[PDB]
């Protein structure tokens, strides 16, 4: 999955 | 002499970094005049990040849902709108440190400097390239979202990137300062993956010209090549197709070193098939693709070490 | 995630860059409070650079032999003294942009950021290491002398380097902000050469720990080594002798990743004898030595990707 | 030779 940082 | 990954002096950009907290999420924003720009996902909780509807989420917010802090001093929000993937927060003060500036969307292969930031506080600067697959191999931890990328020409800051997220490979995705993503990436947590990358031919060639400008020519050969024969080889090695545009961009550099573009291509073709045979070029054991032709002109001597 | 050559935000340092012209030589100076520091060789012509006597050359100068310019505005010199290899020019104004600061002499292996400057005008920033042979592999053209290197901790700029000259290999020499050279180098044009360099063991190890912190451990093995057996190998490969001090400096990193220092040494020993077998570590095909243990702590996650 | 820059 991706991760908004 | 020498040749390094050089970033632009970061001062003009530091004066525009602020912190933005909404509910429980803190990230970085960009303060130009009386506007602050930041990633819209600041209005999201953990639950929200999968499957958000930003229209619906944003309408549940007032001006005072947003907290913005410039150093120690609180700035009051007096207007807000959404623009693609960013928020635009109107504030009560105009930034006294606002430099002349522009918003540019950059093209793949192009480079820019990144000011990594946490809690509205600048922590480091590095140079990178927008990759063909629209990612950057940066270095970001949690809380770096809203950190910006930029170019400086003369006195004028050209903002080209704002950071939004990280991908499973460990590379980064984000947006131009209109809030439009680079790449096919979206503002939410799903199965997203970087597409397959390619090496940036134009830049490898630029960097070879620098090696010569700085006095090295071991890798040269007596051959020449056609553009199309070079491409047949470029494809095998996962290099970008070279184009006539790229050959024209290399004109000034070809002229300063007296090596014809297509002659440098045969040089490179040979480097790709035969290896570097345990040698270095500008101190590197590999072919470097994160310097544009512009970066070489800026950094190198105007005078070749003949 | 990610791991890059990161420099410190350069803003606090940009506010202190000025131009210094004496006779016909222009170079960069450092404006802190009511003093401007620059290389003394600014008082030399071409003829003078071989065989100068700075006492004799300086006594032939008045306050108004020196011209110092901060942006557009002329600053008047009202006092001058020589200190080792620098000049200290007292001026009529105190710099309003003077940050809190310190002058530190750094030790080999340590890193710092460099603000490359021309005509008192900042043009780029990069990170580098003070090499064992007291040079830096920077990137400087003519007119970069007086460009400075620095570290920033909290709010306080630690100045450690001023640039003076370039050596035949294409690497750079200069001074701390007391005007004392790093290395056995002198303020004049003679046969001077960099002594043989070594790879910086402590930093290679730091960088291996980062690779692990960021989630990579392919290069680990089941072996352990003694410090002295590691050194016998380090010498063959032109690495610095590892010491107990270096092993203690690696404690926090050893603790965060759960790999014992001497176990990482066996890891490295094996890397040196067997090669990297066509693989990368933190995106690199070689062993990287320009990150200190401090640089790894600053940049990496406090939380290991287990 | 060296060069003072």
């Amino acid at each position: 999955d991706s991760f908004d940082q | 002499s020498g040749f390094r990954k050089m970033a632009f002096p970061s001062g003009k950009v530091e004066g525009c970094m602020v912190q933005v907290t909404c509910g429980t999420t803190t990230l970085n924003g960009l303060w130009l005049d009386d506007t602050v720009y930041c990633p819209r996902h600041v209005i999201c909780t953990a639950e929200d990040m999968l499957n958000p509807n930003y229209e619906d989420l944003l309408i549940r917010k007032s001006n005072h849902s947003f907290l913005v802090q410039a150093g120690n001093v609180q700035l009051r929000v007096i207007g807000h709108s959404m623009q693609n993937c960013l928020l635009r927060l109107k504030v009560d003060t105009s930034n006294p440190k606002t430099p002349k500036y522009k918003f540019v969307r950059i093209q793949p292969g192009q480079t820019f400097s990144v000011l990594a930031c946490y809690n509205g506080s600048p922590s480091g600067v590095y140079q990178c390239a927008m990759r063909p697959n629209h990612t950057i191999k940066g270095s970001f931890l949690n809380g770096s979202c809203g950190s910006v990328g930029f170019n400086i020409d003369y006195d004028c800051v050209s903002f080209c990137y704002m950071h939004h997220m990280e991908l499973p490979t460990g590379v980064h995705a984000g947006t131009d300062l209109e809030g439009k993503f680079y790449g096919p990436f979206v503002d939410r947590q799903t199965a997203q993956a970087a597409g397959t990358d390619t090496t940036i031919t134009l830049n490898v060639l630029a960097w070879l010209y620098a090696a010569v400008i700085n006095g090295d020519r071991w890798f040269l050969n007596r051959f020449t090549t056609t553009l199309n024969d070079f491409n047949l080889v470029a494809m095998k090695y996962n290099y970008e197709p070279l184009t006539q545009d790229h050959v024209d961009i290399l004109g000034p550099l070809s002229a300063q070193t007296g090596i014809a573009v297509l002659d440098m291509c045969a040089a490179l073709k040979e480097l790709l098939q035969n290896g570097m045979n345990g040698r270095t070029i500008l101190g590197s054991t590999i072919l470097e693709d994160e310097f544009t032709p512009f970066d070489v002109v800026r950094q190198c001597s105007g005078v070749t070490f003949q």
